[PDB]
């Protein structure tokens, strides 16, 4: 118990930094629930970290080839392909703000295609299981409803048999 | 399980859905009907006597 | 009935999308045999510089 | 309590609390309501959620950047592509024909010439492969007035590719919009990226509506079975102590 | 786990024994006690001629 115990209190200290720890009733229970809470937090925190110190590489080595297809382009085909009109400009954002949404490898067509596909079913299969659970959690709750007043009857019943039972007791 | 258990032992209590079952409903017509036939010997008993 | 719509819906949507791929890989499968050729002739223009 | 509990348990999703275990811890009820702002929706620490956050926007910045210039690429990968094809079917005119050629020229002898260059080392101790410098490749290049003409004439073809390109990407989202003329069909390009982000927002609120209608239904699934066991319970009793036992004495005497 | 604890505390007497005691005794009562009361119906019938 005294390693957990210990978890907890250095855990807690971690996350509310300078602010005094809040009293509460410390029991088996509040204990367990804020150990899982504590493992479940420090796995999280661990994970956020690697993937935080992978993202500022990433975003370093896009860069880096950013500047490299920059500067091909500027060698190859001269500043002219900066220079496109208002709407030449406008489809071009359009083609990149769709590939940023759908989060693409690349413009190619190849990459565009199943990134629709696979949007398109997902969200057609969550709201088809997303119904399909509404009506489970109806069907339930009805149940349950039924349940509860069966129970209020067979209480209401089983007194009044208890009532009529000890009548006829003290007649017989 | 618990439904089905539930559903079974409810039928068996409540045979005409609506009231308690606690005496069989054969015997609970005798009771009555020898009640009656019992009231009538005493009547028949008392007239004599009198 | 309403997912019988949605249903039918995708199921017209997933036909559109499938006669647009087989006709983007019909145009592709013409242009990859076409540069299946090209890789031939750009295979002989680097056998005529070797 | 209820409004305690529904709190705690929509941003800490993965803790099992009933509502016994606020009720009779008040304070510790406290406790976790002061922890739910230090931890994110996602179990990990507010701090760290931040800072992932502002990496993904300077990522989704530079992405963007690297995206506008690998658009216009592959677009002069697929015109070139596009163009051999049809020089191939003999359906070329002479002067496609001359932009074909020397557009896939100064693309080569670009990309070429930024594998010879070690731009940054001194120019005394790099060996170039083959003994190649830039100098060489330059001199493969097309006359300069062709050259000119390339970049002038590309800068239209690059516009009509990119509206192309856009009407593909509207056409296979919305394929009931091939029917429809080029006026209607731009209108709804500027609007493609949105609505693909928005199809996007509305998976994730249906998969969050899932979770929550998840964890409605197996609380319900917790309740029922002991309902039927009360319910049992109470028939058990009118059926032993009533019918079987205390109705059948009075019955007999 | 709690479900089934609850199951074994409410289980004596086993629900399909309860549903059999039951039925053994609307046996009894149709077999022993509605015959007795019919034979005592008919007595009182024999008295009341007897009067």
């Amino acid at each position: 118990m005294d390693e957990k115990s210990t978890k907890i209190i250095m855990w807690l200290k971690k996350m509310f930094g300078d602010k005094p720890l809040p009293p509460y009733e410390v029991n088996t229970r509040t204990m367990e629930i804020l150990y899982q809470l504590a493992e479940w937090n420090e796995a999280r925190d661990k994970d956020l970290s690697l993937v935080t110190e992978d993202l500022k590489l990433k975003s370093a080595e896009v860069k880096a080839e950013a500047k490299y297809l920059q500067d091909l382009l500027t060698e190859g085909l001269g500043p002219s392909y900066t220079n496109l009109s208002r709407m030449g400009n406008n489809y071009l954002n359009q083609i990149v703000d769709s590939c940023l949404a759908l989060e693409l490898k690349n413009s190619s067509l190849s990459s565009y295609i199943p990134a629709v596909n696979d949007l398109s079913s997902e969200l057609v299969a969550i709201e088809l299981n997303n119904q399909e659970m509404e009506a489970e959690l109806t069907s339930l709750r009805k149940k349950l409803t039924e349940a509860l007043v069966l129970e209020k009857s067979l209480e209401q019943d089983l007194k009044k048999a208890e009532e009529q039972c000890n009548f006829e007791k003290a007649k017989v | 399980k618990l439904d089905s258990h539930l559903k079974e032992l409810r039928d068996f209590m409540y045979p005409e859905g609506n009231t308690l079952m606690l005496t069989t409903p054969e015997l609970s017509g005798e009771f009555h009907q020898l009640g009656s036939q019992l009231e009538k010997l005493n009547h028949i008993t008392v007239e004599i006597l009198g | 009935e309403e997912e019988v719509k949605a249903l039918q819906k995708q199921k017209n949507l997933h036909i559109r999308r499938r006669n647009k791929l087989q006709m983007v890989e019909s145009g592709n499968r013409q242009m990859c045999l076409k540069s299946k050729d090209k890789e031939e002739e750009t295979g002989r223009a680097f056998q005529e510089v070797l | 309590m209820a409004q305690t509990l529904q709190y705690v348990s929509s941003r800490l999703s993965m803790l099992q609390i009933d509502e016994e275990d606020l009720e009779r811890n008040a304070q510790f009820g406290k406790v976790l309501i002061e922890l739910c702002p230090l931890l994110g929706p996602n179990g990990g620490s507010a701090n760290l959620n931040r800072e992932l956050e502002e990496t993904r926007r300077e990522l989704l910045l530079q992405r963007k950047m690297w995206m506008r210039s690998e658009v216009i690429y592959q677009l002069v990968q697929e015109m070139l592509l596009d163009l051999q094809v049809r020089k191939l079917e003999g359906s070329l005119t002479e002067e496609e024909r001359k932009f074909q050629d020397g557009l896939q020229q100064c693309m080569l002898v670009s990309e070429c010439s930024r594998l010879l260059t070690a731009d940054s080392v001194p120019p005394s101790d790099s060996t170039s492969i083959l003994g190649l410098d830039k100098q060489d490749l330059l001199d493969l290049l097309p006359p300069n007035m062709l050259v000119l003409w390339v970049r002038d004439r590309l800068q239209k073809q690059l516009e009509e590719a990119l509206k192309k390109k856009c009407f593909t990407f509207l056409s296979f989202h919305q394929p009931e919009t091939d029917e429809e003329g080029d006026v209607l069909r731009a209108a709804k390009v500027l609007r493609l990226a949105s609505t693909l982000e928005d199809e996007k927002r509305r998976l994730q609120n249906e998969q969050e509506k899932h979770q929550e209608m998840r964890a409605l239904l197996e609380k319900q699934q917790e309740i029922y079975p002991h309902v039927l066991l009360r319910c049992l319970s109470l028939l058990r009793q009118a059926a032993s102590e009533l019918r079987l036992r205390a109705q059948s004495d009075i019955d007999r005497i | 786990s709690k479900t089934q604890r609850a199951l074994q505390k409410n289980t004596n007497p086993d629900t399909d024994a309860l549903l059999k005691s039951l039925s053994d005794h609307y046996s009894l009562e149709l077999d022993e006690m509605v015959p007795k009361m019919q034979r005592l119906i008919q007595q009182c019938e024999k008295h009341q001629e007897y009067g």
